[PDB]
Formats: C-alpha cells, sequence, structure tokens
C-alpha cells in the first residue's frame, strides 16, 4: 500500500495535477491496453501508477509522448487502407 | 440492569474516551444479554390481476 | 446499516428504502465543502451525480463496475432536470446555450 | 466544420420570459379536460392532465389502445389514438399547454416586490391590481384630448369621456387593458425623452430616479424579454410523471397538488369560453375572468392571494413556486442533502492495533458496499459463471467469497464522515480492514479531527467508486496527507489523553527509586534495566546516547554523550527518528511539548517519518500508560486542612458588613459588592491552598532525612500532563465551587460552600441546576450560531480560488508583533511564517540581504530572522494582490496540511470559511455575536466619529440639536464641517490640529470610516486584529489569511466617483473596474481613467451579489432571484463552485481546474 | 373599497343592481316577446329562408335525413 | 406531510418500482453474450435457423 504521495508530489509539483496524471496512467492499466513499468505488489492499478510516479519514470509529458507515438503507430498500419478510399474523388 | 466488577486503569488505549473494555466471563454468563420481541406482518391483498 | 444499490424515488430519482434495505446515507451541504476544500472535483461529481441523481449513470456505472472498468460518464442530475422543467412550467423560459 | 445541431455538451445557460408561440413550442398538445384517469380501467383520458396521446404511453414501448406492443415499432403514430410507442419516461419528459380565453397576469411580474409590470410602465401596483380586478378604468394611448396615458378613470368618468370624445381616445380595463399597456409601450422613445429630461433639469430627487429609471429600461430593452409576456396568453402544463398519480396499497390512490390546481384553471378556463358561447352578460364574464385570475395566480405561486386550499384538506396546496423554492429556509436539495448509494454507517469503537493510516470496517458492511467490484472480480477469475450466480454466491456467503473480498479491499480506499462536519478533516480516507463485528473501528489519533467521542457517535462510509475518486481519496483525503490543521500549521495528529498520561508517566524522576545514580552504555540496556524490574521507569540515571543532527548540508551529523536523564526517557528515546536532538525528550514532557515534539520532527525530517513516530508514539502511549496502573480512588482527592479555616473566617467577614449595614455605617449595595469581594477571596484562596497541596505535598527521602518534588497523585498527573481534566475542574473537586449567578445575573453572596468530594445539600444543588441547563442551552445554541455563521461565510467565499500563478506586486501589509498592552500577547515570528515578503528586507547594516524578494519563510526563515533584531517585515497578503477574479499563489503563503507552497487550483474562500467557523462552538461587547458584527460590519451602537480631513478645527454656531465643527486645512480650502451633536460629550482639543482618523469623540468605530478615512489597509488591520482579539483571548489558533480573504470578499464592491466609461455612483466589481481603468489608461481613449472608492459590504450583504443567477437561487429567496434576473435575460455562464454543483458537472477548482481551465480558454477564442 | 379576493367583489358589484317588481318582470318578458317574434318574422320574409326548408324536406322524404332534425313540429 | 414536520412528505416515500434493478440489468447484458457463444456453437444453419 502507498501510505503516503508525498513522494509523487515530489515528482509533479501541482498535486491535483499528480491525482489526474496517475488516474489517465492507472485506466492504461485497468482496461487493459498496458502493462506496468514497475513490478506489481498485488498493488491495484491506482497504486501502481502511483509507484510509476515516485520513480520518475511516469509523468504527463511522456505520457503524451507515448500516445502521440501510438497515433502514428496506428497511421502506420491503416496507411495502406484509408489510402485505398480514394474513391472519395 | 446488573452490577459487576470494575477496575478503573488504563488498558492498552482501548477504553479510549467513554470505551468500555469487558472481559469475555460477561458475555459468556449471558448476564448482559437481552431477548427481542418482533412482530412481523404478512398481508394478503388484492389486485386487479 | 449498508446499501450498494437498492430502490429509488419515482417523483425524483433518488435512493430511498422501500424493503426495510436502507436508503443511503445523506451527503449534506456541509459534506460537499469538506469535498471542495480537497481537491476532489471526482469524487463530489460521482457523490452527486452517478452514485445518486443520474438515472442513467447509476447502471452505466454499475456495469463497469463489474466488468472491471472504473469510469463515470455522468451526465445530468435529474434534480436540477426537473427543476427545468418546474420553471419552463412558468413563464420562464430557461435554455441551455452554445456547444 | 459545422458547428452542430444535436445534443452536445453544453456551456452557460440563459433564462428569459416565454413567448406564447415558445411555450407552444414546448407544448406536444393542448389539455381539453380537467379529467385523469377513466375510474375503471385506470388508462388516461384522451386530452386531460393525464393522457397518452399529448405526453406518453402507459407502459414501456406500448400503444395505449394496445394494436402495436411490440419492441420494433416504435416511431409509429397509432392510427386509433395517436400515440408514439416509446419509453415511459418520456410521459416525464414532455410538457403540455392551454390556451386561456381572456389574457391573465403571471403573478411572479405582478407582485415581486419591486412589481416588473408596475415599475416597467411606471405605474403604480394599487392601480394596476385595481384595474385587472374590473374596479376601475384605465387608459391607453391617449392621444391628444384631456388625457393622460396611464391616467385612471371610473364608471361615471369614463362614460362623459366618451361622450365628449369618440374616437382618438382609448380606455380598457382588466388584463386585457394591461396587455394593451405593455404592448403600445415604446422603450426607445421613452429612453430618448428620458435621457433629455435627466440633461435639462437640476435636482437630485430628479436626476437620481431618472437615471436609475432609463438603465432599466435600456437593460430590458437588451435582454429581448417584450413586455407583453408579463401577460399570459398561453399555460403551459407540467409532464404527468412530474406530478404522479401513482397507486398505493389498499387500492388507494395518492396524487400531488398540481393536479388539483391545474383542474380548477381548466375548470374555470373552459367555463370562460362556455360563457362567452352564451353571450352572458357583463358581471358574470367578468366574476368568471377575476376567478380564473386567482386559479393561474395560485398555481404559479400561491399565498400571494388567497392562499387556496386542497380537496378535503385543510392544509394549503403546493403550487410550483414551493416547488422549486424548497424548504427549511432556502434549501435546493443540492444543498440539505442528496441521498447517495455506495454507502454505509454505523457506531465507532477504538482500534489502538490500527496504523493511523487504516480503520476498521465490519466484514457484512463491506461486503454489501463492494458488492457489484464482488460480482465482476468473482467472474473475472471465473468462480461464477455469470453475474446472477455470483449473486447467488455472495447471497449464500460462500467461503470463497471472502478472499476475493480481501482482494477488491486491499489498495481500495473508503471515506469516513462524522455528523457535524465543519472543517474538511470532517471527511478522511482511510485503507479498509476486514474486522469481525457490527461496528466501525476509528484510529484514536484522528479522533481529534472528527471531535467524535466514543459514547455512541456514530460514523459513515462512502466508497469512492471511480478511479479518480479513489486516487482523490488517497492523494489528498488520506489521513496520512493531512497531518496539519489548514487554519494553522500546527498538527492536528497531536496525541490525545492516554497515551500523553503514558508519556508523562513514562519520562519523569522521582527523587528516589531502583537504580538510582547508576549509568548505562544505551537505552536498550536501559529498557533491559526496567522489564526485569532491576531499574524503576523513573530515576535519575546518566546514561550514554547518540543522537544526530542534520545540521550539516543536506547531512546528519552523528555525535555520542552522557546524558543526565531517567530511565523512561532513556527507554523512550529508542522511538525518536534519526537528526532530532535528545533535549527533545529530556524533559516532563506535557501535552504541549509532546505536541511540539512531533512539530520539530515534522519540520525537521518531513512527512514519512514524522507519520512513523506519531504512530508510535501512540502505541507507546498506550502500553507504558496501562503498565503505568493509573488509577483515581476517592482519595486521590485531596482537600486543603486549611480549607474550614479560610470558609469561617471569610464568614466573619460578612458578619462584619452585615454588622455595619445594621449599623449604617455602609449602604445596601456597597455592602452587597462588599460582601461578594470578600467570598470570592475566599475561593480563591482556597483554590490556592488545595492547588499547592494536591501540587507539591509529596515528601520523599532521599539517603538523607527528607525533600519534596511534584506529586505522584494520579489526578494531578492526569490534569498537568494536559491528558484531562484542568485547575478549573480539579478546584470544583477539591475545594468549594464558585459562586452562582440566578437567571436574571445577579450573582448570589452565598456561594457553595462544599464541593462534589465533600456532599451538596439540597439548595446548593438546586442553585448549580441553573448554570447546568444555562450551559447545556448556552453551547446548543452557540453550535447553530456556528453554522449560521460558517454558512454565511462560505456563501460571500466560496468561488475565490488559486487561480494565476503570481500576480506580481510588491503590495503587501505591515507585519508587526501585536504587541498588546504589556508583553507580546503574540509574536512576529507566528504573523510572519508560511508567507510571504512584498520586498526584500535589511540587517541593522545594509547592503546585505537575510530574505531576497518574495519568498516563502519557513522555519529556517523565520529563525534567521529573529536570529536578526528585525522587528518588520512587509508581507504579501490575498487582500492585496492584483490578480482579478482570484488569488495568486504567491500571494496566498504556504499553509495547507503539507509544509510546500499552497498550490494552482485550491480552494481557499472555502477552507477560510470552514477554518473560520470550527473553533467558533469553543467561543463565549465581545463574544461570538461580535464575531458576527465584525464580518457584518454594523455600525455600533455608539460609535466614535473620527476627524474628516486634517488640520487645525473649531466649534462653529450653537445648540439646536447639534453644535456644528469647522474643520480648517492648511492650504486648501475649509468648506467642511460636519454636524456634531453636543450633548454627546466631545475629546477633540478646540484649539489643536488634529490628523484625519483622530479621535472626536469616543467608543467603537464603524469600519466603512476606517476604510474611507483611514485606508484599505488600515481597515483589513481593523477586522483582522478585533477578530483575532476575540478568538485568541478564547485560546483559538486562527491565521490572519482566512480572515483576510474574507476581507477581500468583503470590499469586492466600490463606488465610482469619476467617469469616462460607465455610470456615476454605480457600485460594482472593483475586479471590474480595475481591469477596465488598467485597460483605459492605454490606448482607447487617451487616459480617460474613472476614479473609484473602495466599499465595504458585509458578508450577508456581499454574499447577495453573485453573477451566476442558479447560485443565487441557492441560499437567497428563490422566487424574486428567477424573475430579476429573467427580466434581463440573464446569462449565467456557470464559472463557479456552487453553481456547478447544482448542475452536476465537475468543480471548477481542485482536480477539475485541469478541466475548467482547458475550457475556459477554449471558449471566446479560435 | 377593493378588498380583493373576487367573492367580495363579486358579491358587491352584483348588490348594486335592484330586485326586479312583479310587473317589471312581465314588462321583460314582453320585450323579449317582442324582440323574438320579430327575429322569426324577418326569417319568414326571406324567399331563401322558405326555399331551403323546402330543399330540406325534399331530402326527408328522400331519406337523406329525419323530420327531427328539421322541425321541432308544428304549432301542432 | 408524514410525522416530524419536516421536508418529509408524503410523495418522498413513493418508491418507483417500475424500474428496474441494476443487479437483473447486468444479467440481461450478460445472456446476450451466453447465448451469442452458444448459438456460435451451432452450425452455421441451425444457428441461422434457431436466431431466426
Ligand atoms: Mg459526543
Ligand atoms: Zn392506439
Ligand atoms: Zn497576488
Amino acid at each position: 500500500a502507498r501510505v503516503t504521495v508525498q513522494d509523487a508530489v515530489e515528482k509533479i509539483g501541482n498535486r491535483f495535477d499528480l491525482v489526474l496524471v496517475a488516474a489517465r496512467r492507472a485506466r492504461q492499466m485497468q482496461v487493459g491496453g498496458k502493462d506496468p513499468l514497475v513490478p506489481e505488489e498485488n498493488d491495484k492499478t491506482t497504486v501502481i501508477a502511483l509507484r510509476e510516479i515516485e520513480e520518475g519514470l511516469i509523468n504527463n509529458q511522456i505520457l503524451d509522448v507515448r500516445e502521440r507515438q501510438e497515433q502514428q503507430e496506428q497511421e502506420a498500419a491503416e496507411l495502406q487502407a484509408v489510402t485505398a478510399i480514394a474513391e472519395g474523388r | 440492569g446488573q452490577n459487576m466488577r470494575v477496575a478503573f486503569m488504563p488498558w492498552n488505549g482501548y477504553n479510549f474516551e467513554d470505551s468500555i473494555l469487558v472481559s469475555e466471563r460477561v458475555v459468556q454468563e449471558d448476564r448482559f444479554t437481552t431477548i427481542h420481541i418482533q412482530e412481523l406482518a404478512c398481508v394478503s391483498r388484492d389486485t386487479k390481476l | 446499516h449498508a446499501r450498494s444499490t437498492g430502490s429509488y424515488s419515482l417523483v425524483t430519482q433518488q435512493p430511498l428504502g422501500g424493503k426495510a434495505q436502507f436508503g443511503g446515507q445523506r451527503f449534506g451541504e456541509m459534506e460537499v465543502w469538506a469535498l471542495e476544500a480537497y481537491g476532489a472535483a471526482y469524487t463530489l461529481q460521482e457523490m452527486l451525480t452517478v452514485k445518486s441523481d443520474d438515472v442513467n449513470g447509476r447502471t452505466k456505472m454499475y456495469k463497469n463496475i463489474v466488468d472491471g472498468n472504473h469510469q463515470m460518464e455522468p451526465g445530468m442530475p435529474e434534480s436540477f432536470n426537473v427543476l427545468l422543467k418546474e420553471i419552463r412550467s412558468l413563464g420562464i423560459n430557461i435554455e441551455l446555450e452554445d456547444e | 466544420l459545422k458547428a452542430q445541431t444535436k445534443t452536445e455538451e453544453f456551456d452557460a445557460i440563459k433564462i428569459a420570459l416565454a413567448s406564447p408561440d415558445m411555450i407552444r413550442s414546448w407544448s406536444f398538445g393542448e389539455v381539453k379536460k380537467p379529467e385523469t384517469i377513466n375510474y375503471r380501467t385506470f388508462k388516461p383520458e384522451r386530452d386531460g392532465l393525464f393522457c397518452a396521446r399529448i405526453f406518453g404511453p402507459v407502459k414501456d414501448y406500448e400503444c395505449l389502445c394496445g394494436k402495436y406492443k411490440r419492441l420494433k415499432h416504435r416511431g409509429v403514430i397509432c392510427e386509433k389514438c395517436g400515440v408514439e410507442v416509446t419509453q415511459t419516461k418520456v410521459r416525464r419528459e414532455r410538457m403540455g399547454h392551454i390556451e386561456l380565453a381572456s389574457p391573465t397576469a403571471h403573478i411572479w411580474f405582478l407582485k415581486s416586490l419591486p412589481s416588473r409590470i408596475g415599475l416597467l410602465l411606471d405605474m403604480p401596483l394599487r392601480d394596476i391590481e385595481r384595474v385587472l380586478y374590473f374596479e376601475s378604468y384605465v387608459v391607453i394611448e391617449g392621444g391628444m384630448t384631456n388625457l393622460e396615458r396611464q391616467q385612471i378613470l371610473t364608471e361615471e368618468q369614463y362614460l362623459d369621456a366618451l361622450e365628449e370624445f369618440g374616437d382618438e381616445f382609448d380606455a380598457k380595463m382588466g388584463a386585457e387593458a394591461i396587455q394593451a399597456l405593455l404592448k403600445s409601450m415604446d422603450l426607445e422613445q421613452e429612453c430618448e425623452q428620458l435621457r433629455e429630461e435627466l440633461n435639462e433639469t437640476n435636482s437630485e430627487t430628479k436626476r437620481k430616479k431618472l437615471t436609475k429609471r432609463i438603465k432599466l429600461l435600456e437593460a430590458f430593452v437588451q435582454s429581448g424579454n417584450k413586455p407583453e409576456w408579463m401577460i399570459l396568453t398561453v399555460l403551459p402544463v407540467l409532464p404527468p410523471d412530474l406530478r404522479p398519480l401513482v397507486p398505493l396499497d389498499g387500492g388507494r390512490f395518492a396524487t400531488s397538488d398540481l393536479n388539483d390546481l391545474y383542474r380548477r384553471v381548466i375548470n374555470r378556463n373552459n367555463r370562460l369560453k362556455r360563457l362567452l358561447d352564451l353571450a352572458a352578460p357583463d358581471i358574470i364574464v367578468r366574476n368568471e375572468k377575476r376567478m380564473l385570475q386567482e386559479a393561474v395566480d395560485a398555481l404559479l405561486d400561491n399565498g400571494r392571494r388567497g392562499r387556496a386550499i386542497t380537496g378535503s384538506n385543510k392544509r394549503p396546496l403546493k403550487s410550483l413556486a414551493d416547488m422549486i423554492k424548497g424548504k427549511q429556509g432556502r434549501f435546493r436539495q443540492n444543498l440539505l442533502g442528496k441521498r447517495v448509494d455506495y454507502s454505509g454507517r454505523s457506531v465507532i469503537t477504538v482500534g489502538p492495533y490500527l496504523r493511523l493510516h487504516q480503520c476498521g470496517l465490519p466484514k457484512k458492511m463491506a461486503l454489501e458496499l463492494f458488492k457489484p467490484f464482488i460480482y465482476g472480480k468473482l467472474e473475472l477469475r471465473g468462480l461464477a459463471t455469470t453475474i446472477k450466480a455470483a449473486k447467488k454466491m455472495v447471497e449464500r456467503e460462500e467461503a470463497v467469497v471472502w478472499d476475493i473480498l480481501d482482494e477488491v479491499i486491499r489498495e481500495h480506499p473508503v471515506l469516513l464522515n462524522r455528523a457535524p462536519t465543519l472543517h474538511r478533516l470532517g471527511i478522511q480516507a482511510f485503507e479498509p480492514v476486514l474486522i469481525e463485528g457490527k461496528a466501525i473501528q476509528l484510529h484514536p489519533l484522528v479522533c481529534a479531527a472528527y471531535n467524535a467521542d466514543f459514547d455512541g457517535d456514530q460514523m459513515a462510509v462512502h466508497v469512492p467508486l471511480t478511479l479518480e475518486a479513489q486516487l482523490e481519496a488517497r492523494a489528498l483525503m488520506m489521513s496520512t496527507n493531512n497531518i496539519l490543521s489548514p487554519a494553522n500549521g500546527e498538527p492536528i495528529i497531536v496525541p490525545s489523553q492516554d497515551v500523553v498520561l503514558g508519556l508523562y508517566y513514562m519520562t519523569r524522576d522521582c527523587v528516589n527509586a531502583k537504580g538510582e545514580g547508576m549509568v548505562l552504555t544505551g537505552p536498550k540496556e536501559a529498557e533491559r534495566l526496567y522489564r526485569s524490574g532491576l531499574a524503576s521507569l523513573h530515576a535519575r540515571v546518566k546514561v550514554r546516547i547518540t543522537e544526530y543532527e542534520k545540521d550539516a548540508n543536506g547531512e546528519l551529523v552523528a555525535k555520542t554523550s552522557l546524558k543526565d536523564t531517567t530511565v523512561g526517557r532513556a527507554i523512550l528515546w529508542m522511538i525518536v527518528p534519526k537528526g532530532l536532538p535528545y533535549s527533545i525528550v529530556n524533559q516532563a514532557l506535557g501535552k504541549k511539548a509532546i505536541s511540539k515534539m512531533l512539530n520539530t520532527c515534522y519540520r525537521i525530517l518531513g512527512l514519512k517519518p514524522t507519520v512513523i513516530f506519531a504512530d508510535q508514539i501512540m502505541y507507546t502511549g498506550f502500553a507504558y500508560a496501562a503498565r503505568s496502573g493509573a488509577s483515581v480512588g476517592i482519595d486521590d482527592m485531596v482537600i486543603p486542612e486549611k480549607k474550614h479555616e479560610i470558609i469561617s473566617e471569610a464568614e466573619a467577614e460578612v458578619a462584619e458588613i452585615q454588622e455595619q449595614f445594621q449599623s449604617g455605617l455602609v449602604t445596601a449595595g456597597e455592602r452587597y459588592n462588599k460582601v461578594i469581594d470578600i467570598w470570592a477571596a475566599a475561593n480563591d484562596r482556597v483554590s490556592k491552598a488545595m492547588m499547592d497541596n494536591l501540587q507539591t505535598e509529596t515528601v520523599i527521602n532521599r539517603d538523607g532525612q527528607e525533600e519534596k518534588q511534584v506529586s505522584f497523585n494520579s489526578i494531578y498527573m492526569m490534569a498537568d500532563s494536559g491528558a484531562r481534566g484542568s485547575a478549573a475542574q480539579i478546584r470544583q473537586l477539591a475545594g468549594m465551587r464558585g459562586l452562582m449567578a440566578k437567571p436574571d445575573g445577579s450573582i448570589i453572596e452565598t456561594p457553595i460552600t462544599a464541593n462534589f468530594r465533600e456532599g451538596l445539600n439540597v439548595l446548593q444543588y438546586f442553585i448549580s441546576t441553573h448554570g447546568a441547563r444555562k450551559g447545556l442551552a448556552d453551547t446548543a445554541l452557540k453550535t447553530a450560531n456556528s453554522g449560521y455563521l460558517t454558512r454565511r461565510l462560505v456563501d460571500v467565499a466560496q468561488d475565490l480560488v488559486v487561480t494565476e500563478d503570481d500576480c506580481g506586486t510588491h503590495e503587501g501589509i505591515m507585519m508587526t508583533p501585536v504587541i498588546e498592552g504589556g508583553d507580546v500577547k503574540e509574536p512576529l515570528r507566528d504573523r510572519v511564517l508560511g508567507r510571504v515578503t512584498a520586498e526584500d528586507v535589511l540587517k541593522p547594516g545594509t547592503a546585505d540581504i537575510l530574505v531576497p524578494r518574495n519568498t516563502l519563510l519557513h522555519e529556517q526563515w523565520c529563525d534567521l530572522l529573529e536570529e536578526n533584531s528585525v522587528d518588520a517585515v512587509k508581507v504579501r497578503s490575498v487582500v492585496s494582490c492584483d490578480t482579478d477574479f482570484g488569488v495568486c499563489a504567491h500571494c496566498y503563503g504556504r499553509d495547507l496540511a503539507r509544509g510546500h507552497i499552497i498550490n494552482k487550483g485550491e480552494a481557499i474562500g472555502v477552507i477560510a470559511a470552514q477554518s473560520i467557523g470550527e473553533p467558533g462552538t469553543q467561543l463565549t461587547t465581545g463574544g461570538l455575536p461580535r464575531v458576527a458584527d465584525l464580518f457584518e460590519a454594523r455600525r455600533p451602537k455608539e460609535p466614535a466619529i473620527l476627524a474628516e480631513i486634517s488640520g487645525i478645527v473649531s466649534f462653529g454656531k450653537e445648540t439646536k440639536g447639534k453644535r456644528r465643527l469647522v474643520i480648517t486645512p492648511v492650504d486648501g480650502s475649509d468648506p467642511y464641517e460636519e454636524m456634531i451633536p453636543k450633548w454627546r460629550q466631545l475629546n477633540v482639543f478646540e484649539g489643536e490640529r488634529v490628523e484625519r482618523g483622530d479621535v472626536i469623540s469616543d467608543g467603537p468605530e464603524a469600519p466603512h470610516d476606517i476604510l474611507r478615512l483611514r485606508g484599505v489597509h488600515a481597515v483589513t488591520r481593523y477586522i483582522v486584529n478585533e477578530v483575532q482579539d476575540v478568538y485568541r483571548l478564547q485560546g483559538v489558533k486562527i491565521n490572519d489569511k482566512h480572515i483576510e480573504v474574507i476581507v477581500r470578499q468583503m470590499l469586492r464592491k466600490a463606488t465610482i466617483v469619476n467617469a469616462g466609461s460607465s455610470d456615476f455612483l454605480e457600485g460594482e466589481q472593483v475586479e471590474y473596474s480595475r481591469v477596465k481603468i488598467a485597460n483605459r489608461e492605454l490606448e482607447a481613449n487617451g487616459k480617460v481613467g474613472a476614479t473609484y472608492s473602495r466599499d465595504l459590504l458585509g458578508i450577508t450583504k456581499a454574499s447577495l451579489a453573485t453573477e451566476s443567477f442558479i447560485s443565487a437561487a441557492s441560499f437567497q429567496e428563490t422566487t424574486r432571484v428567477l424573475t430579476e434576473a429573467a427580466v434581463a435575460g440573464k446569462r449565467d455562464e456557470l464559472r463557479g463552485l456552487k453553481e456547478n454543483v447544482i448542475v452536476g458537472r465537475l468543480i471548477p477548482a481542485g482536480t477539475g481546474y485541469a478541466y475548467h481551465q482547458d475550457r475556459m480558454r477554449r471558449r471566446a477564442a479560435g | 373599497g377593493r378588498t380583493t379576493d373576487p367573492v367580495r367583489m363579486y358579491m358587491r358589484e352584483m348588490g348594486t343592481v335592484e330586485l326586479l317588481t312583479r310587473e317589471g318582470e312581465i314588462d321583460i318578458a314582453k320585450r323579449i316577446e317582442d324582440g323574438i317574434n320579430q327575429v322569426q318574422c324577418s326569417v319568414a320574409e326571406y324567399p331563401e329562408a322558405i326555399t331551403y326548408l323546402l330543399e330540406q324536406y325534399d331530402r326527408v322524404e328522400a331519406e337523406e335525413a329525419r323530420l327531427s332534425d328539421l322541425i321541432t313540429g308544428f304549432v301542432d | 406531510p408524514i410525522g416530524d414536520d419536516e421536508d418529509s412528505h408524503l410523495g418522498d416515500f413513493i418508491e418507483d418500482t417500475t424500474l428496474e434493478l441494476p443487479l437483473d440489468s447486468a444479467t440481461t447484458e450478460s445472456l446476450r453474450a451466453a447465448t451469442h457463444d452458444v448459438l456460435a456453437g451451432l452450425t452455421a444453419r441451425e444457428a441461422k435457423v434457431l436466431r431466426m
């Protein structure tokens, strides 16, 4: 369990945005699109996300970057799919 | 009610505010036990069905 | 007393015990202020929308809770929704602007 | 990009008058009949208050006649009776209307205090009503003949006038007349003419009313509402499901009161149409029209005419206005309260075994609470086939479900709450620990935050459903994350009673005991010495200890030494973490000291070590207090041996003064004062007798004959440590208790001679009873007073939230120690702590900057300022903040549950009000009503008058009611002469110069004055100092900040002096004004900038003004607010807390601040 | 004068009109007779009013209507 | 108004019996998965005939 979030509050200053970011990440884990970045102790996604914040390997910057990259990861897949839609003309 | 042996002394904070720490001797002797009589009702009504 | 999902009041949809299965605790103005003092917006929203007053949000929530997804799709509380009709029932036109 | 048509996520809201065609737009049919249901088959009669055609199908996706019963046929209108088969919920949605035969006035616009139809037409109310009742004729569009436009005539007068002028003259009566008035009204022309008339004549009485009225007019014009709409052509009907006919047990029906009303309206209306088609005489149709007016009025808002009663029941029927308003003063459901799912509650118990980050929860409770989670998790692993079977499993309570519950409980926090919620700590988050029993276990250290005793107090539990709520609870509402009261940086986790008696009993020294004067290597063998029974817990002993100091740079220094201390202190030292010096535990450890221990530990080691430290302190406190064997006997309370003697002597004094009254040496009242004085002095004597005795009387021998120390007596240790009891109560146990006072307040001259250890007889007890009853009554009253105060406070602040980061102003208030009377009622260090310097400060010598510019002053900065002699620091405050529509974090301070600077987006107004309001139960002109008076800015009863302007003054004129005072400035003119009643003893010297704001008389002064004459900083200083004078005298710690934000909200409004944009005398937001003048100093007009004057509005007054009308409808009078907004067509954009709470979306603060921001900028932009 | 509560503003407004004498009733009734019979006679002096009645009775014997929807009966 | 003189009024206690419980609503959604998988079990034409 995570008794105090002070360390996470150290990694990202705002402390509300801590809740938001850790939330978003915890969601990334809870509805599984992804896996933890650090060993799961049986800790629920709620705490795993916080452990990820405390280790400084997860925050708003990192998440935004990863997501932005994944958009192009899908664009690459559907590259030949959507260009086949030239029937639009 | 019922009288009984009482000792005044803090016991491991289990008595903390007004809280009362009672032995098993009491629950075993069934002295503070109470009997409740509840009246439950069943109604047979008339519906258009 | 403990309650998860019970019956609901007809006139305004709100948790109400009909079975001797008790209506949930009442979350008042002061408790709301207590939430406002902290930074918890979502706790408050879920408190007065999905857990109580939203006829949609409650069930749509329940399905997610059992599905293993914790989220909410809040919508508009039925209270305010009724207030709109009561106000509009008078000579007062109340509308919701923009987008 | 096509904007949109259908449903989006809506912003703001709009409110205005309703058009007949608009009313029809909502209406999906006209209700033509008073009938409800068929009386046998309960189906709705077509075209009635309850109807399938107009409103909706009775049962889900089914036609009324029953032809199309299939879920397939949906958008189908049935041929038999048109009913589109759709969900029954639509019968809760679709509205209706009624076409009224004769025109009808809307009672909300007739009877609202500033009658709208009245002042819009510039016509008196009584006239308009006299016209509505057909009591007299009124003119419309008189033209040029003999008569005015708004003029009123009578029967004979109308007849004669008509006989003289057939046409080019017009008069009607009834509702049609008022409608004709409003419709013929041309607002623009009135605007032009009124502007001219405003400009021509010079009189105050004239142009005041003139400008007020033109402003009103043009406002109503810009609204988009046309006056005709004040008169109802069409009457909308509320959906049937919102006024249900739903049946009950025993075949009995129950329906709302709106049906009686609506039915009445329909009836009388139809009967009116009937009487029209029958060509009835005038009198009849007039009576019918009036009756229709009454019915409609009673429907809309009942009680403003006759108070109509419901069928067969005396109690007046509830109208739509009452439906909206609600009850319990002003409570609109999002206020009074709302029932919530996933919750519970029960009696609470102790649970000392708990860590402070957790708490006990009953098994069954947790089962029923987490039930959905339990289902989903049960079938996720595969223990249950389907959700049904899962329910069957948890219903049977199979052995396998308990483990699954242990799974879903683990990292999932729960919210705990108490009944009297005041400060934010009233609700706190904990980690659930499954416990066998029906009782909730609550960690002892938190029992202070809730103000919860163990005497049967109940707590309630809520489950943080959504993920965001889990993380919100864990990172904010969590217990460990708030260790400090938001009011002041002092720890609220301070040990309570048993624990402090434990730590007190531990570290203390009796003169002689086992192992006296020996030496030990370390705390380990000290404890080992104690437990074995070789050494006593309290003995003076030298032992070697290793203490750490982190005084190096981010680094712990280690040093060892032989400390002269006691066995108990040595044992306790094991707990004290790291860099804390041994000195802290080398004392007697009172409640105050044991608190300062935790404090220092937090300001040194940080959060986590403070948490674990506190936990350990609780555990050891309980353990050693248990071992201590502390108890209370009847002999533990020691009465002075000299008591009876003091009693007898003081009793001789009374017969001395009595004999003097017998001989007439003294008067009656003076005698009374004398005897009361001697008895009081007696009580003091016995008190300070028993105190000395009970305190130091222990006389014990070490190696010599005798010596004496502070007593080891139980009740003393209890009172001295601060565990419980106090000199006041101990005084009542041993020595005599006080003198009592009859309800009148006249204090009886025969005090209570006996005490509780002794017996009280009949009289003494009877006399005490009144004191008791007045005690309970007064306290129970002051709870309510506190509540009301907090309410006014949150209402006046609320939406104030930290928004911008830094406004960057050098502005601030001068922070000095309070220095009242004799020495230092409060230091400088506390006043400036956790705040930020407006500008850099100096040493005695300069070009050496200790604290640069704006920096947070923490313990090190404040002690660095304490090292130096600096007596003066200018500090940034929330009252002087340059940021408009909010406070910048750089202005506020660091104060919070955490030592770091205040976060961006935290809502400070709320927490400020809560902080001011929580101690309010502990407050005793002076007192709590004094505080209420202060925040209300009420002018006192017998105030003082400050000098208007500096310079030499003299006494003008003579005696009529006042003797005029003539002021004479040095350079400028001297028109200023104030009329001061001469029957009030003056102060000001007839021959001396008086600075503006000097004392021209005595008594308290209204803060309006202090603001105007002495300045803004001056008045805020007066308020904060006076209210702090009230609290501090009671022993209440409240930081100046909260009071200062309340103050900022008080002065939010100001009245303009100069011009060039808006009106002259308008009171308006200094935010709006300052933003407009700062914008007008450059560009625009080169400089047209207008001067204002800061205004002081009381809290309850400043609460009145809120942009959002939905917010105003909450705590104010709903009926007026809705109208008064609806006329101007006011558009509520939300943006505040209360409004967003009502509408049910994320709060524009806290976590939601990242939302409303990313929105607010998207709005009014690209 | 106006106490509101229309029970009054009615009760008083009607109380103005004085009760009829036993003869005045006959006067008024006579006036009624005069008016009515006037309009009846005016109806009898219209050719289309006659021809219409005829065209209607031609539909009465033709089973397109009934004798009840045309006349309530004659002076018989 | 019922007892206590409070805002408790008769209609406030009238429960909605016309609504459906969520505990059943989750089963109604779950059955649609069950019959779907089970229909995926039979032959395509048996599945067509049964779904029809
Ligand atoms: Mg209590
Ligand atoms: Zn039909
Ligand atoms: Zn500022």
